[PDB]
């Protein structure tokens, strides 16, 4: 029952890694949002998201990471 | 405590880098598929082992690895602007009856739009081709924008408004493609409806050509033509068009097809203006003394908003006295006198057809 | 459960170089460490690992212990640097497991749902692909005895991905590669054939030796059924096996016919063109 | 190493077996306008040898003009019935890009995808978008795409001789088309829009009503004169307009008051006592 | 069914045996129907061994390889005279 | 891989060009490693790497990757070649004999053309060897099927 | 092949156009997709050759 | 739940003339109404009517897992007619057709539920159609196992095994061979007829790939031999 402080230490150490890898906001970007899951054709789970950039590029990424689909539509 | 570690384990999945978007162009062999980055370099890579090329096909939006660039995951359809043109909402519905006149403007547009949707058999019963669009114009009288706005939430079904402004897109005004990019979901979400205000300034003539910003205009027009010039059937989309004048559009638009029907508004009759004041006099409560024809016979040759706003302005001009309820006395003065000032700039409002 | 495991040369060397670690100080027993596996699917893959100091008394041949702080924070080290890596079990150098190796897996079953133990071999001798794989499972028995754990053998294969291929493929510097079609298949006919001879030979030598010495059980159980599976197919003709003979003869027809066709094409082109350029070079220069 | 070549990149072609297709035989008023396309399409594709025998070289010139009345793009859908070749829907402004080099990644590929997949045909719908005269270096990319238009002007002459192309062209305005676009050996044949007339009218009168419900009430010889004094048009849609006037009912066969209603809706006007003293 | 009697297969086709034997044998003449009949016991049997492909490859090579050595007759008999 | 060592900037007084016993040095410089890499040869220098044996482990790990091209167990994979063993390996012989017909129908067009152009265009098309390897799989056919006489009998 | 396949990545290669040459032996040349450079001899082909 | 009751109206249309296959899943759709019931006679007669149409539909891959979905229910086995219907389907073998008439001839007198006799034997022409259909289904059930076991057979033995005349054997063999479910060889004059077999390349797939498919177990022999050996040696 005393391991709650130990888990508090591992979430402080890993959130310290969230302080060094947030991962930091630097480059400005814009979003494109969608929901997906992969049946095959074995079965797995997950979700994806899309993004814009300041360099005009676009990327296909497993769902953010860090904050979630909570907000927003892009 | 445990949920925080869950968000930590969430972050243990996030160090994995996001892949690169891709469009599968065509294919060569099972290890080689023509693909291009959004920035233009074309590649041929291998797939992952779960997929069949029936799950890919040429001309398919996909994703690639960040190093091997291998085909892994995908989504068929995406875009930014589409749904964000949907969300404008008009109170009514019942605003249908709140536009006052006019019947053959009101009623015919129902037969022009509604019945095509529900009963295309009644088109093939006679054999007539379905009208795929509609056109308003003006502004004698007014209401071209609200009657649209009203019918959108009235007719219900699916409708998507086209904001006429941002299309120019600053750099590289090629955004006529976005109409296809919008038409593609109009072929997906079909049926769906489109209102367009201001087709005239995007109706550029290239009459006597000049400078630069006209060239991007006329080019953005060529697609609008070809999109309706198909090679395609847009019938499940209903294109509604209204603007200042139906003149500069050049004859390409002015023919049916692109412009399916001729509908417009004129100065509402004082008989119909008698009704336009009711929907103005409804939301305002006063002392019970009213003669509707008084303002109708005094105030003459106006528009619904012009009447209403000044009628409300009269109530606002009359409430300047700080008293609450106001008889038409002030209104038989204010609306009379105030609109006289408003009819000073009624000059030069009469435009070609 | 676990069907087959993929053992890279990196984990094997990671045990053997630790056999140099405690081998220079010696002496007896074996090299035991914690296995880091990667499970993408029913087929198991192995990438990295780490070894922990281990000692086992003989007195008391059933006494064993490992350092959990080493397993804990180093897993915290390797999971940190690589989030894909996790412990799928443990390993030891054998060569033959003593009966005490079961409880090691039973202790680390709290870490992983199923811990597969990998016996390895530091000194290559016989008979073939080294090491071994045993998965922890409860098979009970057909005799209805109280449930006991006899580890089932998991087939092990050697593979790599990219960089682990780069290192060893340059490190061979020994024998010709492959070469495809000539020496390859026939040396495999020697190895797989002859190592298959002495395999079942020594294995049938154990079949009779276990009946001669080592009873009980020993014999039972699987002896009668397994040996009858050996007696399933003798298997000779008559009849249809005679039909397969000249049918196989009819199969070699086409390929050897094609062989004579390549002979005519290769002889035509090469001989004609060479004699042309030969007689021409001689008559023009001479 | 290069490609096979190739699966190429964009579109590509088909559009017939994968649809759409529309029968041209309904409209016969364009017969004299098809007289060019008659001799300028079928035999040019199916015979390259006859052009050695006659002593005259086949031109790549084809033009279209006038819309409305349109014709044009839908007339290009016609020959897709019989002649089996490429058909590419292309404008001037759809292949505009954010990068300049994509033009030959299209048009240089367009040529190498055509002649290699030949027999093939390509129609550029509304070529007039790229003929604009302009300077500023922001259009320097477009200057390069009109250098691509020049680069496609350059490398399209590699079609000479034989296999293959039909260069067919359309514009509603001929103003900014460059002399090198009408260059000898580029456009040697000009089609304009002939206005429909008494034949074409009676043809456009008969072709529309032979499908939709028709009446003994319908005499269209009065309308080969009365509305024919102005239009012109777009009569095809006007022919559909009175058909669209049957949806006012609750109707089976369209009346005559709808015939005139189609004429009274489109169009006006005379205009004027200003013309009375002339 | 490959092997079949002629009288009951004529009962399935509902025709006399005279023009069943001659039409079926005419189908063998067309090579579209693989098999042969038997008049003695009234039997019809179907059998096939389709592939000639290896003989086609062989013949194509060697028959032309005749002209190959004929082409080498020009060069190698030219050095003689 | 690669190698780098930072030269001392405090050595600008003395000379920058050691060492002695140039054996491993002059042999390390080659290829000269491009430009941008040897652009670091100013202020840096590489270092030699040799593999020490440790022959027993190097030999077993040698055979570990040899399991790829030899066989998995040195038994299984070519006993898997005894599993398929012409199976379904004649299907790829049918595609190989389709490569016989394909490649050799244009190979019989070559020697006639050689007589027209007089003679070699350098060339040969290659269009050589190939199905000889298919006949090496026929050596797999004759050998492994001759094992059936040993398998079936006792 | 591998050496030129080793040479050509760490750098690439391009094609220039000389708009002028220098007394210092350098040459005025454009990198055509980008802004211009000015670079030197290049001791095989001299200045007067081009 | 009236729309679920409309299924009982549409079963008259699907079962009326030509479709015995359309009643497969739809008689399971009408079976959902007794699930809410709260009924006895209609529920029990729904169990038998839905389990007795298996003979009606022709043999297909869907018909196997179909009767396997309804097989295993605790309510279904209460009827001995289901025990006979299951007995003929599983393991096949042979049972005298007269005994099948005994079990299916008492269903008219059996009941309680008269609904199966109303759908099957309730109509004279439809009952006779399902008599000859039953004859074709039981003889095809015999042909299915026998054809896979041939090799060869004799004509006279086929006549006494199928309990019908030799010309009826040729008739049932005719309409089954035009269904191309089994490729036969039939000559009555010599007395030797045969069904199957591949009919394969066969010199590569059959002889080679199958024999060395057994050599898969031959090279895996010692592999799993030493496995199970060590297994029994370790635990005792
Ligand atoms: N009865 C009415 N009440 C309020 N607004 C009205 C009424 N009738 C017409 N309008 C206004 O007229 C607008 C469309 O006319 P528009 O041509 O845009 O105005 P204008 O004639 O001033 O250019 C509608 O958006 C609507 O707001
Ligand atoms: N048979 C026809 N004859 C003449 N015009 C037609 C015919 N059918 C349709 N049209 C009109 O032509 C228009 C499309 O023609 P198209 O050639 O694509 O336009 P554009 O000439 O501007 O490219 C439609 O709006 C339609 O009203």
């Amino acid at each position: 029952t005393h391991e709650l402080q130990a888990m508090k230490d591992k979430i402080k150490e890993n959130s310290e890694k969230i302080k060094v890898n947030k991962t930091l906001p630097y480059l400005v970007s814009n979003v494109i949002e969608l929901l997906d899951v992969d049946p095959n054709d074995s079965q797995r789970k997950g979700k994806c998201a899309v993004i814009k950039t300041s360099t005009r590029q676009t990327y296909f990424l497993p769902v953010i990471g860090l904050v979630d689909a909570e907000k927003l539509k892009p | 405590t445990k949920q925080y570690e869950k968000s930590e384990n969430d972050l243990k999945a996030l160090q994995s880098v996001g892949q690169i978007v891709g469009e599968v162009l065509k294919q060569l062999t099972e290890e080689k598929f023509i693909v291009k980055a959004t920035n233009g370099p074309r590649y041929v890579v291998g797939c992952r082992r779960q997929l069949d090329k029936s799950k890919l096909k040429p001309g398919t939006r996909v994703a690639l690895d960040m190093t091997t660039l291998t085909i892994m995951r995908y989504l068929p359809r995406e875009v930014d602007p589409l749904v964000y043109n949907m969300s404008h909402e008009d109170p009514g519905n019942v605003s249908y009856s709140e536009i006052g006149g006019l019947s053959e403007q009101i009623r015919e547009l129902r037969e022009v739009i509604e019945l095509p949707l529900t009963n295309p058999e009644l088109f093939q019963r006679v054999g007539i081709i379905p009208p795929k669009g509609c056109l308003l114009y003006g502004p004698p009288g007014t209401g071209k924008t609200l009657l649209a706005r009203a019918v959108a939430s009235q007719l219900d079904c699916n409708f998507l408004k086209v904001v006429s402004s941002s299309i120019v897109d600053k750099y590289i005004g090629e955004s006529a493609r976005l109409i296809r990019e919008m038409f593609n979901y109009a072929r997906d979400h079909q049926p769906c409806i489109i209102f367009m205000d201001e087709i005239d300034a995007i109706g550029g003539r290239r009459f006597s050509e000049g400078t630069s910003a006209d060239r991007e205009i006329q080019r953005t027009l060529m697609e609008l033509l070809n999109q309706m010039d198909g090679f395609d059937t847009l019938h499940r989309v209903k294109m509604i068009m209204a603007t200042n004048r139906p003149d500069t559009l050049d004859p390409a638009l002015l023919r049916p097809g692109r412009l399916d029907r001729k509908i417009h508004i004129d100065l509402p009759n004082e008989q119909a203006r008698l009704d336009i004041l009711k929907i103005h006099a409804g939301p305002i409560t006063k002392h019970g003394e009213i003669d509707y024809e008084a303002i109708v016979k005094l105030s003459d040759g106006f528009n619904g908003a012009d009447l209403r706003n000044v009628c409300t302005e009269a109530g606002m001009f009359a409430i300047r006295a700080d008293h609450d309820f106001v008889v038409q006395e002030d209104f038989m003065k204010a609306v009379r006198k105030v609109a006289d000032s408003k009819k000073l700039e009624s000059k030069l409002d009469y435009k070609p057809v | 459960a676990v069907q087959k495991v993929v053992v890279h040369p990196l984990v094997l060397l990671s045990v053997v170089d630790h056999f140099n670690r405690i081998g220079k100080v010696g002496n007896q027993k074996r090299v035991v460490g914690v296995l880091l596996g990667s499970w993408q699917k029913k087929v198991l893959d192995v990438s990295n690992s780490f070894a922990v100091p281990f000692d086992e008394d003989d007195k008391d041949d059933s006494v064993w212990f490992l350092d959990h702080d080493y397993l804990e924070n180093m897993y915290g080290m390797f999971k940190k640097v690589n989030a894909r890596e996790r412990i799928v079990g443990w390993y030891h150098t054998g060569p033959k497991l003593h009966k005490n190796d079961i409880a090691i897996n039973e202790l680390m079953k709290r870490y992983c749902p199923n811990s597969v133990l990998v016996i390895i071999d530091v000194k290559p001798k016989d008979l073939g692909l080294p090491t071994e794989a045993y998965i922890s499972v409860e098979e009970v028995h057909d005799d209805g005895t109280p449930t006991s754990k006899t580890f089932e053998h998991v087939t092990s294969e050697i593979g790599a991905e990219e960089a682990e291929e780069v290192g060893v493929e340059h490190l061979l510097r020994d024998i010709k590669d492959t070469t495809v079609g000539t020496l390859s298949q026939r040396i495999t006919n020697q190895v797989h054939g002859l190592k298959g001879l002495n395999s079942k030979l020594l294995d049938i030598r154990s079949y009779l030796e276990k009946v001669a010495t080592g009873k009980l059980p020993i014999n039972h159980q699987i002896i009668y059924q397994l040996q009858d599976v050996f007696n399933l197919l003798p298997d000779v003709s008559l009849q249809e096996f005679v039909k397969a003979f000249y049918l196989k003869t009819n199969d070699q027809m086409v390929v050897v016919y094609l062989a004579s066709l390549i002979r005519s094409v290769v002889a035509l082109h090469n001989l004609i063109n060479n004699k042309i350029a030969n007689r021409d070079a001689e008559k023009k220069e001479g | 190493d290069v490609l096979p070549p190739e699966a190429d990149s964009s579109i590509m072609m088909l559009t017939s077996d994968q649809k759409p297709d529309v029968m041209y035989a309904d409209i016969g008023g364009m017969d004299i306008q098809k007289q060019e396309v008659r001799e300028a399409v079928e035999l040019p594709l199916t015979h390259f040898e006859l052009y050695k025998q006659i002593g005259i070289d086949p031109p790549r010139g084809v033009l279209m003009y006038g819309p409305p009345g349109c014709g044009k793009t839908m007339l290009a859908k016609a020959v897709a019935h019989h002649t089996t070749a490429a058909f590419i829907r292309v404008v001037g402004s759809e292949f505009v890009q954010k990068y300049l080099g994509e033009g030959p990644r299209m048009v240089r590929d367009v040529f190498r995808l055509a002649k290699e997949n030949a027999p093939a045909i390509i129609f550029i719908d509304e070529i007039d978008a790229i003929a604009t005269k302009r300077f500023d270096a922001q259009t320097g990319a477009d200057r390069e795409v009109q250098r691509i238009l020049l680069e496609l002007l350059n490398q399209m002459d590699g079609f000479d001789q034989n296999v293959n192309v039909k260069v067919i062209m359309a514009t509603n305005r001929a103003d900014t088309l460059d002399p090198a676009l009408l260059r000898p050996g580029r456009l040697d044949r000009k089609i304009e829009f002939p206005l429909p007339d008494r034949r074409q009218k009676r043809l456009i009168f008969s072709t529309i009503t032979s499908k939709m419900n028709l009446s003994e009430e319908v005499d269209l010889e009065d309308y080969v004169a009365r509305p024919d004094k102005i239009s012109g048009a777009d009569i095809n849609s006007i022919c559909q307009e009175s058909g669209m006037l049957a949806v006012r009912e609750n109707r089976y066969i369209v009346l005559a008051k709808d015939f005139e209603k189609a004429y009274k809706t489109v169009i006006k006007k005379d205009e004027q006592e200003h013309e009375f003293y002339k | 069914f490959s092997r079949v009697q002629i009288e009951h297969i004529s009962s399935l086709i509902k025709l006399s045996k005279a023009d069943v034997e001659r039409k079926l044998s005419q189908m063998i003449l067309d090579k579209k129907f693989h098999g042969i009949l038997d008049q003695g016991e009234g039997v019809l049997i179907i059998f096939d061994e389709p592939p000639v492909d290896k003989t086609y490859e062989a013949a194509l090579e060697t028959i032309q390889n005749m002209s190959k050595v004929v082409d080498s007759l020009y060069n190698k008999a030219k050095k003689l005279t | 891989i690669d190698a780098f060592r930072l030269i001392n900037a405090n050595m600008m007084v003395l000379g920058h060009e050691p060492r002695q016993t140039t054996s491993n040095l002059g042999h390390l410089n080659k290829p000269s490693i491009q430009a941008l890499i040897h652009g670091l040869n100013r202020h840096y220098y590489s270092i030699t790497i040799n593999y020490r044996k440790n022959e027993l482990e190097q030999k077993m790990l040698l055979n570990l990757h040899k399991k790829s091209w030899m066989e998995g167990l040195t038994l299984q994979d070519y006993s898997e070649h005894c599993k398929h063993n012409e199976s379904v390996v004649k299907e790829m012989l049918e595609l190989a004999k389709n490569y016989n017909k394909a490649v050799e129908e244009e190979d019989k067009m070559t020697p006639e053309q050689l007589a027209i152009k007089n003679v070699g265009k350098q060339d040969p098309k290659r269009h050589l060897e190939e199905h000889v390897d298919v006949l090496m799989t026929s050596n797999i056919v004759q050998c492994l099927a001759a094992m059936l006489d040993t398998v079936v009998f006792k | 092949l591998r050496e030129e396949l080793q040479l050509l990545q760490e750098q690439g290669s391009y094609v220039g156009e000389v708009v002028r040459a220098m007394d210092k032996k350098k040459v005025l040349v454009k990198v055509h997709p980008e802004g211009k450079f000015v670079v030197d001899v290049d001791k095989n082909i001299d200045i007067n050759d081009v | 739940k009236l729309k679920l009751k409309y299924y009982n109206l549409m079963i008259q249309l699907d079962q009326h003339e030509g479709s015995y296959l359309s009643i497969c899943k739809h008689y399971r759709a009408i079976y959902d109404t007794p699930c809410i019931q709260a009924e006895s006679e209609k529920w029990q007669q729904a169990l038998k009517s839905v389990v007795l149409y298996v003979i009606l539909a022709p043999f297909d891959n869907e018909q196997s897992d179909l009767v396997h979905r309804i097989s295993g229910d605790k309510k279904l086995e209460e009827i001995p007619k289901y025990k006979d219907l299951l007995k003929l389907f599983t393991t096949m073998e042979l049972m005298r057709w007269s005994t099948l008439v005994e079990d299916y001839g008492m269903e008219l007198r059996k009941g309680s539920l008269e609904s199966p006799a109303t759908d099957v034997f309730g109509s004279t022409e439809e009952g006779e159609k399902r008599w000859k259909d039953l004859k074709n289904r039981v003889v095809e059930h015999n042909i299915r196992i026998m054809a896979k076991y041939y090799t060869r057979i004799t004509m006279k033995r086929m006549a006494q095994l199928l309990d019908l005349s030799v010309d009826e054997s040729e008739a049932f063999l005719s309409n089954l061979v035009v269904n191309k479910t089994i490729f036969a060889k039939v000559d009555r004059l010599a007395g030797i007829i045969n069904f199957q077999r591949p009919k394969d390349p066969n010199n590569l797939l059959n002889d080679w790939s199958q024999k060395l498919n057994s050599l898969m177990s031959l090279v895996n022999k010692t592999t799993h031999l030493i496995a199970k050996e060590e297994m029994i040696h370790n635990l005792q």
